[PDB]
């Protein structure tokens, strides 16, 4: 029997769900048909309304302490929680109910991990990451807006193969994917090291793939697998396609100044 | 009970609640009332989420805005970034170079295809296709059906369909049905024969594997999908063919993009369009022409994809507004005119000083006001029956000159048809697609399946849930064809010696006017998208989005007029009022994006 996954959605944009289905190794199709049992997921499930909600009860009973809760998005605490309503009730009530019997909780993306765009100042809904609401369960954070597809499926694959959460760093991220800063193995690093920088978009330096630090690249302070694993079956990543990293896997990246303002103290990096 | 727009709304019948509405993006609640014969006589659209992007943007740098608003939605990923950079460029009088225009168009058309095809197979298909019936199908008959429906699709053997069927059987026999759990399988609302169901399920799996290839076009130009990067003044993906392996775009990368476009063209022509024509034919034969709603009267789009950049008369999806079902008169739509696009909050969880008026988005206001009406069943945090006489949604109510309009691919195809009939040559292809489609649905497919031939006009077929589904598929095909041409134009321009990708003359805010306003519009996958920005002293003063699902999913306005979702559900019989099959089928035909609608 395949491990049940109950995939909940709070306040979100659905990028993490979309990223998940881009996975090439493994295929999302094979994950859903042969690895997990994806029993609740608003995006894809046949049942709606009362029939959808009845599934949660059934799975939690039959697989108590042996299903994975995956959360995309986050709960709002303002508007009495009713800036995110599910079954006429605040999302936070669904989150807490499903979390109580989960064997593990995956916080998909920056929304669930940290807050992401809705939590940027002034956070009108008091959107709050999962780990500040659920404080008594094992959580793995898989940050990024969205995370890389193979990072998402890589996490699931590890958890299913070993029945364990992989080793986490201090911030609760899997070391197998978040141990390196983008800047460590970025292919433009030799340019950074030689002081070779883009200064204006589409300047000669940009046409030669010079480093994007002076255009605001946050690669030096951002942990993710983008420089090595890369995106969409290793086709590109933001820097390869010519835009600086905006820091999208890091806590609070929307409120660290303009994306185009350079990091200070270049000698640090 | 009251009458509006030719609909007799009546809330005295049995109340039915669907919360959550699933197989959409984001969060929606729907309530209906049905009469003694299970016919919907009232419908209520409630957007059940809000994040407040418009509020978050205040005080930030206009150059950063695209990335914030891109995160309105990961399904229609990038269309908000495009609207934003367009709005900023319009405010600051920035003209982007030709290559940036073409690359953005290619990205936009890639999104259209990906969004439309994934919507249809992975979100919509299960409203038309009974997956349990597919298990009863005969593989040889399925092979024969495939050869009739789409002769050129090479995945047609009986052994192939048998292999797919056996995998589905094993999945179902496991007792862990996953996304098929507690479905409405076996409802009389499903009319397809087993072979059609197996064919469609097969294509659901094919589309799931192929969709990840299509988005690699975004990855090349924008670094990643979802959420590719954009840029005020152009694109970041600088071009270098020789000087070059280190540049974002070289000839090898462009060749890769073309290979992906060619695959898209094959998928739309051989899989998606034929499936929708076939399924549409069979549901037409069953008499299921419900769901027209406002499409029968009032449709709107801003118009998009000019053959010549910055020249709107050359739009290949020409826009405007049609009222009262008069397809002989397309009114021009101006996003700058304060008397045209306006948003009401009379029945929305927001506050204006005066809620009897609608605000043009340059004067828009987003102040939350979550409060429930006196006739609510339940409490503030435990709603049993929402009170649609008061405020009942996080979605604002956009109107055009006070009129409630439907937006989306169907709207664009009705507008294109009207334009083509008035002599607009730029709309010839969508007109051709429609005429071909009507002939397939009325005659060719029925003749091939041994069914009676019918004589529905486009006036009759298009304003329906079937028509709405068809227009989306045709639009996908047209978008694939257009970006094929855009690719050739891009490569030709680069080879002629124009490698420019960004205009940086006004990148630095020290060059900006001290105040400015701008608007960016996009023919987004679900309809008419606009972003309206006011800039002051280098910062965002106001930023208002009016998004396609805002139009379609809107609650009632000050005058009590209903929006497209509510109108579309009206007057539809349900086989079983406790199984929302018909509600889901029609709502899904709009491809609701609730995060978009509320932002
Ligand atoms: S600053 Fe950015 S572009 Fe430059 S080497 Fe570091 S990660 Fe790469
Ligand atoms: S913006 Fe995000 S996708 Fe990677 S390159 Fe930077 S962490
Ligand atoms: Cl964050
Ligand atoms: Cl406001
Ligand atoms: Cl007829
Ligand atoms: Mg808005």
């Amino acid at each position: 029997p395949r491990t049940p996954v109950l995939w909940l959605h709070g306040l979100e944009c659905t990028c993490c769900s979309e990223s998940f289905i881009r996975s090439a190794h493994p295929l999302a199709k094979d994950v859903v048909l042969s690895m997990i049992s994806l029993d609740y997921d608003d995006t894809l499930m046949a049942a709606a309304g009362h029939q959808a909600e009845a599934i949660l009860e059934e799975i939690m009973t039959k697989y108590k302490g042996n299903y994975i809760l995956a959360v995309e998005g986050n709960p709002p605490l303002n508007q009495d929680g009713m800036s995110c309503i599910i079954g006429g009730r605040p999302f936070i009530e669904q989150l807490k109910y499903v979390a109580k019997d989960a064997k593990a909780i995956i916080s998909w993306g920056s929304c669930a991990s940290w807050g992401c765009v809705q939590a940027a100042k002034p956070n009108p809904t008091q959107a709050t990451p999962v780990h500040k609401v659920i404080t008594d369960k094992p959580i793995i954070k898989v940050p990024g807006c969205p995370p890389i597809a193979e990072v998402m499926t890589g996490v699931i694959t590890y958890m299913l193969t070993f029945d364990r959460i992989p080793e986490l760093d201090r911030q609760g991220r899997p070391k197998m994917f978040y141990s390196q800063r983008i800047h460590d193995k970025c292919y433009r690093r030799p340019h950074f090291d030689a002081g070779q920088f883009v200064e204006e978009w589409d300047d000669e330096s940009a046409r030669k793939g010079f480093c994007l630090y002076k255009m605001g690249c946050k690669g030096p302070t951002t942990y993710n697998a983008c420089s090595t694993t890369r995106w969409n079956e290793g086709t590109s990543f933001p820097i390869q396609s010519g835009h600086g990293c905006i820091g999208c896997s890091e806590d609070g990246f929307w409120d660290k100044g303009s994306f185009y303002d350079r990091l200070t103290g270049i000698s640090q990096f | 009970a009251y009458a509006t727009q030719g609909f007799n709304l009546d809330d005295r019948g049995r109340r039915i609640v669907v919360d959550p509405v699933t197989r959409i993006e984001g969060h929606m609640r729907c309530e209906v009332n049905v009469d003694a014969n299970n016919v919907i006589r009232n419908a209520v659209s409630t957007g059940t989420m809000w994040r407040g992007l418009e509020v978050i943007l205040k005080g930030r740098d206009p150059r950063d805005a695209w990335a914030f608003v891109e995160r309105i939605c990961g399904v229609c990923t990038g269309c908000h970034a495009l609207a934003s950079v367009r709005a900023v460029e319009n405010a600051l009088d920035i003209r982007i170079p030709k290559n940036a225009h073409l690359i953005r168009e290619i990205m936009a058309k890639t999104l259209q295809v990906h969004d439309h095809a994934v919507h249809f197979y992975h979100l919509h298909a299960l409203d038309w296709v009974d997956v349990m019936s597919a298990l009863k199908a005969d593989p040889k008959r399925t092979s024969e059906l495939q050869q009739l429906v789409s002769p050129a699709h090479p995945l047609s053997s009986a052994g192939y369909f048998r292999d797919i069927q056996n995998r589905l059987k094993r999945f179902v026999e496991s007792g862990q049905l996953g996304p098929f759990m507690n479905g409405y399988w076996g409802s009389k609302a499903y009319v397809l024969p087993p072979e059609a169901n197996l064919m469609a399920v097969t294509h659901y799996l094919e589309a799931l594997d192929l969709q990840k290839e299509w988005v690699k076009i975004h990855t090349i130009f924008g670094g990643k999908n979802p959420h590719p990067n954009y840029l005020v003044g152009g694109v970041p993906c600088a071009i270098n063919l020789d000087g070059a392996a280190s540049a974002p775009v070289n000839m090898e990368r462009l060749s890769f993009v073309k290979a992906r476009i060619d695959e898209i063209i094959e998928f739309n022509k051989n899989v998606y369009v034929p499936d929708v024509l076939a399924i549409g034919t069979l549901y037409k034969q069953a008499g299921w022409l419900y769901g027209g709603g406002l499409a029968a009267t009032n449709v709107l789009d801003y118009g998009e994809y000019p053959n010549v950049a910055y020249n709107k008369s050359t739009d290949q999806l020409p826009g405007g507004a049609i009222l009262n079902g008069n397809w002989d008169e397309v009114f021009p739509v101006d996003p700058r005119d304060s008397q045209q696009v306006q948003e009401f909050v009379s029945h929305s969880w927001y506050k204006y000083a005066d809620e009897s008026v609608g605000l043009h988005p340059w004067d828009g206001v987003t102040e939350p006001n979550y409060v429930l009406g006196a006739n609510t069943k339940g409490t503030r945090t435990r709603i049993e029956q929402i009170d649609e006489s008061a405020k009942y949604s996080w979605i604002k109510s956009p109107r055009w000159r006070g009129h409630a309009m439907e937006v989306g691919p169907l709207s664009r195809y009705i507008l294109a048809y009207a334009h083509a009939r008035s002599g607009n040559k730029y709309a010839e292809r969508p007109k051709e697609q429609l005429e071909y489609s009507a002939q397939m649905i009325n005659s060719a497919i029925p003749k091939a399946l041994g069914l009676p031939e019918t004589q529905y006009t486009l006036k009759q077929l298009l304003p329906s849930t079937i028509g709405r589904t068809l227009a989306r598929a045709l639009e996908s095909q047209y978008c694939g064809e257009m970006m094929h041409s855009d690719w050739h134009d891009l490569v030709a321009n680069i080879r002629a010696g124009d490698t420019a990708t960004a205009n940086v003359d006004k990148w630095d805010p020290a060059t900006w006017p001290l105040q400015a306003k701008g608007v960016g519009t996009v023919a987004a996958p679900r309809g008419a998208l606009g972003h309206w920005i006011r800039i002051k002293d280098g910062r965002i003063e106001n930023y208002q989005c009016v998004v396609p699902t805002t139009w379609n999913g809107s609650p009632r306005d000050y005058k009590g007029q209903i929006g497209a979702f509510e109108a579309s559900l009206m007057n539809t019989p349900m086989v079983n009022p406790e199984q929302p099959v018909e509600i889901l089928r029609t709502l899904h035909s709009f491809d609701p994006c609730l995060a978009c609608s509320t932002h």
